[PDB]
């Protein structure tokens, strides 16, 4: 029996674009050799083009009477690690990129929420403290009047 | 000196185990898995192949009538037809113009080369594990063959090996199996005695040698034509053919975990899942006194370059003093860096250099060499290539070190925040006691 | 690129240089034979055409 050409694989992000030339109907298929594989076989007759997916489980592909060709993705990304906070995110964005997201909002959320808090606690203290001197026509005694910014600057 | 360890299984992954005997110098182990295979156990149900149809000659009674007599054979069918005037080449027998009687007669049975070209029906439960492990440390080589499950011991160079069950019990065999040559399908065959004409299994044998059959194809025979001898016949094609024709997939193209199925026995080959605990036993000649063996002080670990490769893309050195050279064990103490050897030749010089392979875009482990110890962190840019042809050596690990640049900011930034609400809260706290303290 | 348009190419038609690249490989002789084999992708004009 004749064994088929080797195709022409480029690469690309967790992709595979491969080139197929067949001289007579040859069977093509492939599948995903993770947990849970990608299946797919199909009886190739004209010269077609395909893309087939590689993650970093890795792949296989049949191709005619050849052997079955293994290949692996490899952990690569578009952003720069160890540069400005938002180079970090990006790159961890590249890299799963479902996680970083919920991640950087749970941060985000966990921020606002204190730093509202310690404003309220504030403006909470300051109100308790300014106003027992705020019922009753007396002195602000300058130098608390300086440390805490109160309503009256200068009047009394 | 038992020792015990807990290794991947997964084929060509360079595990390397580290034993420290505290009156002697630590000894490093490489085990490899070369080859598994998963077989489970079988048990024959039935075996199907093309049928074919016997139908011998029709008995033309001339002037009389014939009465059909029932047979025990597969699928049998037998009828008798009144009124017929048949012809031959030269002329029309049976002188009686209608005082005829034909009897036709046609039964099923196994084809000729059933015993060539036939599917097994089975049921697959239990399934044994197997492996074939490369050994070697000191100066011994050699692989060996071993049952993966608690209950074979194998001896390797004065040192006893058992490998302990696998960690999951996941096979990719269904309950019910259909073989046919090389390839294996999960099927839901019908039982014994009750196939269906058309589809798989029509005919059904409990044995390739067995002498009991049982066939179901709706064979039906009809009136024959006037002035003819042929003895027509109407019958559900076969039922192994269209299985044939559109049986789909299989399990070789369709499996699960990367791993290969054959037959002859049916098995499940290389198909990386779980993980394998070992048991040791070691001898004392296998160690060596700490007098012998060269004294290692002041240790420090730098990190040339680094890159989270598939490959073994960084590159470490170490520093120390040394009173004579020789020979130590290296290792490394956590997963997140797998180094490439278990040997290297100190000198008094103070300088060595090994490789190792991460995943992680800031590893930090502890390594040693012979009863040194040091502490190495480094920060490792990311692969240009996209794709590669061989599997990754690392262990995939991928959670940074807490002092990294990024958990470095994530400190620093919550850090702040809980200083402002530190201060929040003295402060709420000082008003509301100066409000007491009144 | 081998198996699409222009996988050799020429300055002009009587031009003497001529840029070849169609993946041509030799393989091993089978036993017992004399046939050089080998294996190559396609032209790249008729499947242009
Ligand atoms: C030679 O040919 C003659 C026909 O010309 C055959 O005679 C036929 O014989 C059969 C039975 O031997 C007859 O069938 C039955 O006969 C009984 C007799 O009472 C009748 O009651 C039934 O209704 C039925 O017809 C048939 O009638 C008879 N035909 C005739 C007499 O014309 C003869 O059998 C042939 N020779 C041999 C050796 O068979
Ligand atoms: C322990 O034993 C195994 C098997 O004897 C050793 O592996 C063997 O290593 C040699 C040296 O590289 C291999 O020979 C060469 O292999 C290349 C591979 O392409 C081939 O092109 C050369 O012509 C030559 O045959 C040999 O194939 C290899 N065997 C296997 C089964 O992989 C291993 O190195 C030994 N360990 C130590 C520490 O010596």
């Amino acid at each position: 029996v004749p064994m088929a050409r080797e195709p022409t694989v480029i690469h690309g992000k967790r992709e595979v674009t491969l080139h197929l030339h067949p001289d007579h109907p040859t069977l093509f298929s492939y599948r995903t050799l993770g947990e849970d594989p990608q299946y797919h076989e199909e009886w190739v007759t004209a010269a077609v083009e395909r893309t087939i997916p590689v993650p970093v489980d890795g792949m296989e592909y049949h191709w005619g009477n050849n052997d079955p060709v293994r290949l692996w993705s490899q952990l690569t990304t578009e952003g720069k690690p160890h540069g400005w906070p938002h180079q970090i995110v990006q790159y961890y964005y590249g890299l799963y990129p479902a996680a970083t997201v919920s991640a950087v909002v749970g941060m985000s959320l966990l921020a606002l929420i204190s730093i509202f808090a310690s404003c309220y606690m504030l403006v909470a203290a300051r109100s308790k403290c300014l106003t027992p001197y705020a019922l009753t026509p007396g002195a602000a005694v300058p130098w608390t009047l300086g440390i805490l910014c109160c309503a009256p600057r200068a009047h009394a | 000196y038992e020792h015990s360890t807990v290794m991947p299984n997964v084929v060509g992954f360079p595990y390397k185990a580290h034993i420290e005997r505290p009156g002697y110098s630590p000894l490093t182990l490489q085990m490899q898995v070369v080859e598994t295979s998963l077989e489970p156990t079988l048990n024959l149900e039935y075996i199907t192949c093309e049928y074919k149809t016997v139908v011998p000659s029709p008995y033309v009674k001339c002037c009389g009538a014939s009465e059909c007599s029932t047979k025990e054979k597969p699928d049998y069918q037998c009828k008798v037809y009144t009124g017929v005037y048949p012809f031959m080449w030269g002329g029309a027998y049976c002188f009686c113009d209608s005082e005829n009687t034909q009897l036709s007669e046609a039964y099923v049975d196994r084809s000729d080369v059933c015993r060539h070209d036939h599917a097994s029906a089975y049921k697959a439960h239990t399934a044994s594990l197997k492996a074939k492990v490369r050994v070697m440390y000191g100066n011994v080589n050699q692989t060996v063959d071993v049952y993966v499950n608690g209950d074979h011991a194998v001896t390797i160079g004065g040192t006893q090996f058992i490998f302990g069950p696998l960690s999951s019990a996941w096979t990719p065999f269904d309950n019910k199996i259909v073989v046919y040559k090389d390839e294996v399908f999960n099927q839901d065959f019908p039982p014994y005695g009750s196939g269906q004409p058309g589809r798989f299994g029509d005919i059904q044998s409990r044995t390739v040698e067995s002498n009991d059959l049982y066939a179901n194809t709706a064979l039906k025979l009809a009136r024959p034509s006037p002035g003819m001898v042929h003895v027509p016949y109407t019958q559900t094609p076969s039922g192994f053919k269209y299985w044939l024709k559109e049986k789909g997939t299989a399990l070789n193209t369709k499996a699960p975990f990367g791993c290969q199925i054959k037959t002859n026995p049916v098995r499940a080959m290389n198909c990386a899942v779980g993980n394998i605990p070992v048991s040791m036993n070691l001898p004392d000649s296998a160690f060596t006194r700490i007098v012998e063996a060269p004294t290692i002080i002041d240790l420090t670990c730098t990190v040339a370059t680094c890159t989270h490769s598939s490959d073994f893309g960084g590159v470490l050195t170490l520093t120390y003093k040394t009173d004579k050279n020789g020979d130590c064990s290296v290792h490394s103490h956590s997963n997140v860096a797998t180094l490439q050897e278990a040997t290297a030749k100190v000198k008094t010089a103070g300088k060595v250099t090994l490789h190792f392979s991460t995943a992680s875009a800031s590893p930090s482990f502890v390594v040693s060499l012979c009863s040194a110890r040091a502490t190495c962190s480094a920060s490792c840019e990311p692969p240009k290539d996209h794709i590669v042809p061989y599997a990754a050596s690392h262990s995939n690990v991928v959670f940074p070190d807490m002092s990294g640049t990024a958990l470095s900011w994530v400190q620093k930034i919550s850090g702040g925040l809980g200083a402002f609400a530190i201060g929040a809260i003295l402060v709420l706290v000082v008003v509301t006691c100066i409000g007491l303290r009144r």
